[PDB]
RNA sequence: GGAAUACUGCCAGCUGGGACUGAGGACUGCGACGUAAGUCAAGGAUGCUGGCAUAAUGGUUAUAUGCCGCCCGUCUUGAAACACGGACCAAGGAGUCUAACGUCUAUGCGAGUGUUUGGGUGUAAAACCCAUACGCGUAAUGAAAGUGAACGUAGGUUGGGGCCUCGCAAGAGGUGCACAAUCGACCGAUCCUGAUGUCUUCGGAUGGAUUUGAGUAAGAGCAUAGCUGUUGGGACCCGAAAG
RNA sequence: AAAUAUGUAAGAAGUCCUUGUUACUUAAUUGAACGUGGACAUUUGAAUGAAGAGCUUUUAGUGGGCCAUUUUUGGUAAGC
RNA sequence: GCCCUGAAAAUGGAUGGCGCUCAAGCGUGUUACCUAUACUCUACCGUCAGGGUUGAUAUGAUGCCCUGACGAGUAGGCAGG
């Protein structure tokens, strides 16, 4: 027999529970998708700045 | 049927099993046996060493 | 262990509020009021009493 | 049966504005997006390339990374009972300087100037965002308005 | 035991903890692990990917064991010599006496490279080492010897 | 011990001494603030009067609202704003100051709650007669001054009358005053609420929405 | 009624005695509630909850985690406190001296770390020592090395662990696990 | 022109009648009035008088009186239903045991762990003892041949409880295990690079890459037990038409 | 071309000055990213609230719905 | 505007009933009064939270003590008995 099809009905109710929230958030965020020439500078211009600080420590 | 976070269990049991099974009640006294039966065969043995 | 309601008594209204005691003492929960003979314009009451 | 194709129901919402057809002024290409602007999409049609997904028509968000013709866009995104995090690649046409922000960083340059001149004087700042208050005393005159008293008025049918 | 058990604190309640619409019924959905790639596939895949199909080379009449190698990193190595025999060998330091360890008597198959061992000679037997293993061996003043 | 406890004691007793000779100060002064602010707003409007004028008044500051509608079947935004003035339970009510961005809250929450301007009167015996503090959670009854300066002395006030005027004045520490105080437990009013129903505005026939300075009326009858 | 804007009758969803009854442990918290209580000293407080912690979430501290906190500047002498069990560890050799404070040391651990002319007080022990636990370093194990918590996550991309019983190719290795075989993961 | 009054609001102005309550049980608090000694309505009731003995009163019960109350169980959006089961009562009557497991918890030992196939021994199916192995764990990755975990205080950055120093504090610096985020290094797979060599076709050093692994990066595991959950089993109990 | 709804922002993960790293990029020590060092904490950047925030694991039931105001489709209509 | 006509269905009947005509009807206004498991104050039970406390000192330390708030419930979860 035919039966309801569709609703939304009840459905913020219940994503109101304990949902929302917001997104999480970091300084140092992922680096997904990023221009991989730049990312592979990035690393070489992180290793020298690293290298650079330990020798002002000698 | 298949559900939740499970591993995939495989146990043959799908074949009447409960005409076979063994249980070891008899464990203790076959070890009364498996000596009693050590004993006096070390006796007609002489003094020969099993 | 018992709420007691300085608008009855005394003694509460007392413990909070020690100035109770005078302003009861000079009355000034009456106080009149000063006077001023200061009388409103004729545009006042043209307009008020106007149609 | 019933069709979900990806710009669907978006008639009005890619056509360009009245009497704003053609070719894309070049304003749009000389604009410059680093890392962390917070940019505004809204796409254009004519541009059908590196476009936005019509959800996201209306939407802003932040730049995460810059390509020779587009920038990559975080979005946050609701489904179900929390946002996701999204990663938008769209072409600079589609693209723009969120306004607001620049009303931001001009309060902040405005709120470090304000903070030296009161330590050059060592006085007091007051620095948040009042919001609009009551309305003080005020003593409006009649001279030249005396009021006119008004009454309602009567009905009349005019067609 | 029985005594603690949920089935207790039910009763009185009708339908166990089972429902009223939708029964404890006697296998809804199929036996085992019926359906996987059809009804009960949402689950197959997430949970169980990979499951379906095959991969890579047969090997009929296989025989572990035949690949019995167990492995030792450098990481330990030590532990193989007798505690108390241990300190002497430690602090003697030396490419004259230097102790001999046989691996594979110890039950071992393949000295691999984890981790650091001290500066001290040591002759290590065994089948088949790592590359950087008999490296830091070698560096430390001892050698590989290999046996079967 | 025998001698050291005298000390303290009369340290403190005579401590106490003055932080009352404070508030008998403060308290006597709020009354000239008061008196004489009052009697100001009286002859400013019979000048500008008597100079064929007119004295408008300054905008109120301070509004208290009662919420009056239960707490079943409300849609969830005005829910939402009710909360966040803790009225979230009928007859219960707080103050409000008035700003644009209070004000569009009151509008919103308008047919659930009547409001309008208090007046000392109805603030004194509102916090007299049913003034908690909020310390820890814990509802605690304001009966002793110490209480209010273990709590709010940081801002000044370290009386009861000190926590009134902080509120009828608006003024600065407002907001940390105000929130201090517990919702208030009104009854339901004594007397009736004077029409026949209450869920239509004030000017189409009572309660609900901005009664002005008609609370009071009401206010007094649920206190 | 009420608008309730919380769920009424909420617990604290923090352990509050240990599960066990190890009359001894009960002994230990008894011990350290009153120091925790009668006294600042922040040190108490988190010995007390710590002893509360179910087996999971007192991991094993290593008698090699110990010596290599050690190598921290300042921090040779301080006297390293392990509300759990202080494991053996054949892998460093030169073994510094210190005295430790655990619950529990494995046979290993309180050799070693003797040997090297060291000590192996109790918490209680520990507790007299340092009443406001002063000169200590506490030091937790690594909690998500279990292999448990390997499985959790399981789900597409997430790079997780299946729950299989037993592993090689033709257990889990195909469809779904790679381009080839339909998709991956 | 000078008043009154209404209406409205204020008083920490003064008072009469009626109702319900009296929680607490030494003292500690904040006050009040007193010139004082003291007094008090100030962190919860005392005082005075009287009534009751085959009784005053209270509990149960029956009945009457006022108001109110459809039959439970069940499936259902909806049952008191003109939906079903149930005339009545007693006894019986339905989530179990097992093999293999997931999470969590207790306990033992811990880089190991599991005495019980078996042997020893016994106050004899118990308890006490043990040699070799074996299982799981301590190495991963490839379909495989195979190869196999430190550039570095086992890395850098950011939070980080605790502890250390300065301080009377407020604070400031130092170190920062667990945990989280992020950049890097190591191992295997893949694709490049292809040195020193050799028997010319073997050999695969070195350095790499938006690829990739259920890995490394000062181990956590093994075992006994319990609740809950999973799969095979008669599988909560009763039930086909059939074969 | 509304109303109602709807995105984002309102700071320590900030602002400023100095000058470090790199194989990216620039005609260019030019930029770009990430840093060292220095300075700036009363309201440190609107309101109101906060009954604490954050986080993990695991499992039950459920997976026939229906009603009212308002918006609204089919139908003459319907307790459709 | 109110009232009248337009206005026909099957057991005998329904402004809820009686009955009501300057209403006990229709429109409007003013006060007073009645009454929910709701609101205000207090006792008691429980649940949850915060705090004090075996310092040498008889009988529960999963205890004693002080304080605040809260309490609907099928299917279902856990807990104490
Ligand atoms: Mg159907
Ligand atoms: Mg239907
Ligand atoms: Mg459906
Ligand atoms: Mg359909
Ligand atoms: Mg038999
Ligand atoms: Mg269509
Ligand atoms: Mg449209
Ligand atoms: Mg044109
Ligand atoms: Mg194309
Ligand atoms: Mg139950
Ligand atoms: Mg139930
Ligand atoms: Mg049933
Ligand atoms: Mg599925
Ligand atoms: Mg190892
Ligand atoms: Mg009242
Ligand atoms: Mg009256
Ligand atoms: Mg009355
Ligand atoms: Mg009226
Ligand atoms: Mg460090
Ligand atoms: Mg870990
Ligand atoms: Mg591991
Ligand atoms: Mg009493
Ligand atoms: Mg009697
Ligand atoms: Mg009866
Ligand atoms: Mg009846
Ligand atoms: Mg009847
Ligand atoms: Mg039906
Ligand atoms: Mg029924
Ligand atoms: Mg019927
Ligand atoms: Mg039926
Ligand atoms: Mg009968
Ligand atoms: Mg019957
Ligand atoms: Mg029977
Ligand atoms: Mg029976
Ligand atoms: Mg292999
Ligand atoms: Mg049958
Ligand atoms: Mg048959
Ligand atoms: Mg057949
Ligand atoms: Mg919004
Ligand atoms: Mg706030
Ligand atoms: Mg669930
Ligand atoms: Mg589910
Ligand atoms: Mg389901
Ligand atoms: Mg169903
Ligand atoms: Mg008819
Ligand atoms: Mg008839
Ligand atoms: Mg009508
Ligand atoms: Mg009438
Ligand atoms: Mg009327
Ligand atoms: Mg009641
Ligand atoms: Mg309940």
């Amino acid at each position: 027999a035919k039966s309801k099809n569709h609703t939304a009905h009840n459905q913020t109710r219940k994503a109101h529970r304990n949902g929302i929230k917001k997104p999480k958030t970091y300084k140092y965020p992922s680096l997904k998708g990023v221009d991989p020439k730049f990312r592979r500078n990035h690393k070489h211009a992180l290793h020298g700045t690293a290298k650079a600080l330990a020798a002002a420590k000698k | 049927a298949i559900s939740k976070n499970l591993p995939i269990l495989k146990n043959h049991f799908r074949k009447h099993w409960q005409e076979r099974v063994k249980v070891h009640f008899d464990q203790a006294g076959k070890k009364v046996s498996r000596r009693n039966a050590r004993a006096t065969r070390a006796a007609k043995i002489a003094p020969r060493p099993l | 262990v018992l709420k007691k309601n300085p608008l009855k008594n005394k003694q509460v209204l007392l413990r909070l509020n020690p100035y109770a005691k005078v302003f009861a003492a000079e009355k000034l929960g009456s106080k009149k009021a000063e006077k001023t003979g200061t009388k409103p314009a004729a545009v006042f009451t043209e307009t008020l009493k106007h149609d | 049966g019933k069709s979900h194709g990806y710009r669907s129901r978006t008639r009005y919402m890619f056509q360009r504005d009245f009497r704003k057809h053609g070719a894309v002024h070049l304003s749009t290409y000389l604009k410059v997006y680093k890392v962390g602007d917070i940019v505004d999409i809204k796409a254009n049609g004519s541009i059908q390339k590196g476009m936005p997904h019509k959800f996201y028509q209306g939407k802003t968000g932040v730049v995460y990374n810059v390509t020779k013709s587009s920038v990559g866009v975080i979005i946050n995104k609701m489904v179900g009972n929390r946002y996701l995090e999204k990663r938008l690649n769209l072409r600079v046409e589609h693209i723009k300087h969120s306004k607001c922000r620049q009303e931001f960083l001009e309060r902040v340059k405005a709120n470090a100037a304000k903070r030296a001149e009161a330590k050059a004087q060592g006085v007091a700042v007051q620095l948040k965002r009042q919001p609009a208050q009551p309305r003080e005393s005020r003593i409006v005159s009649t001279e030249g308005n005396v009021p006119q008293t008004l009454a309602p008025v009567p009905y009349e049918t005019f067609i | 035991p029985s005594r603690f058990t949920k089935t207790r604190k039910h009763r009185g309640h009708v339908s166990a903890g089972k429902g009223r619409i939708g029964k404890h019924r006697k296998h809804p959905g199929g036996r085992g692990m019926a359906g996987g790639q059809h009804h009960h596939r949402i689950n197959m895949d997430k949970y169980h990917p990979g499951y379906f199909g095959k991969v890579g080379m047969r090997y009929f009449h296989k025989q572990q064991a035949h690949f019995w190698k167990p492995v030792l990193n450098l990481d330990k190595l030590w532990t193989l010599i007798p505690e108390d025999k241990r300190d002497q060998y430690l602090k003697s330091a030396s490419k004259e006496t230097a102790p001999v360890i046989d691996t594979l008597a110890a039950g071992y198959g393949k000295i691999l490279g984890k981790g650091r061992i001290p500066n001290v000679p040591v002759i290590v037997k065994a089948r088949f080492v790592s590359k950087l293993a008999e490296e830091k061996i070698r560096a430390a003043g001892g050698v590989v010897e290999l046996i079967a | 011990t025998a001698e050291q406890v005298a000390a303290e004691r009369a340290a403190r007793k005579a401590a106490n001494k003055e932080k009352r000779a404070i508030i008998l100060e403060r308290n006597a002064a709020y009354q000239k603030e008061y008196e004489t602010a009052e009697r100001n707003i009286i002859q400013a409007k019979r000048d500008a009067k008597a100079a064929g004028s007119y004295y408008v008044e300054a905008q109120h500051k301070l509004v208290f609202v009662v919420r009056i509608k239960g707490i079943n079947k409300i849609p969830p935004k005005p829910r939402k704003v009710l909360q966040l003035l803790r009225l979230t339970r009928i007859n219960s009510g707080t103050f409000v100051k008035v700003t644009k961005a209070t004000l569009e809250l009151l509008k919103l929450i308008e047919p659930y709650v009547a409001y309008g301007y208090p007046s000392y009167s109805t603030i004194r015996q509102l916090v007299y007669k049913r003034g908690f503090g909020k310390i820890n959670k814990q509802r605690v009854p304001l009966s002793d001054n110490a209480i209010i300066e273990a709590n709010l002395g940081k801002y000044g006030i370290l009386s009861i009358d000190d926590l009134i005027h902080e509120i009828i004045t608006v003024g600065p520490h407002f907001k940390q005053a105000n929130n201090f105080l517990w919702p208030f437990k009104l009854s339901n009013p004594s007397g009736g609420w004077g029409v026949p129903r209450k869920f239509k505005h004030f000017i189409q026939g009572g309660s609900f929405g901005n009664r002005e300075e008609f609370i009071n009326k009401l206010v007094k009858s649920m206190n | 009624g009420i608008d309730h804007t919380s769920k009424q009758h909420k617990r604290s969803g923090h352990r509050t005695a240990p599960k066990s009854d190890n009359v001894y442990l009960k002994l230990l918290v008894k011990l350290y509630t009153f120091l925790a209580r009668r006294t600042d000293a922040p040190f108490n407080k988190v010995v007390l909850k710590a002893l509360f912690l179910s087996k999971i979430n007192r991991p094993p501290v290593s008698v090699s985690r110990i010596a290599r906190a050690l190598k921290q500047e300042g921090a040779a002498n301080k006297t390293v406190v392990v509300v759990g069990t202080v494991t053996d560890d054949a892998r460093i050799f030169e073994f510094p001296k210190t005295t430790v404070a655990a619950l529990r040391f494995t046979a290993g651990a309180r050799a070693k770390i003797v040997k090297a002319g060291g000590e192996c007080i109790t918490l209680d022990q520990l507790a007299v020592r340092a009443p406001k636990g002063q000169n200590t370093l506490i030091l937790r194990g690594p909690r998500n090395s279990r292999e448990a918590v390997r499985h959790f996550g399981m789900g597409p991309h997430k790079g997780k662990a299946p729950r299989i019983l037993s592993t090689g190719r033709k257990f889990e290795r195909a469809r779904g696990r790679r381009r080839s075989k339909g998709f991956k993961v």
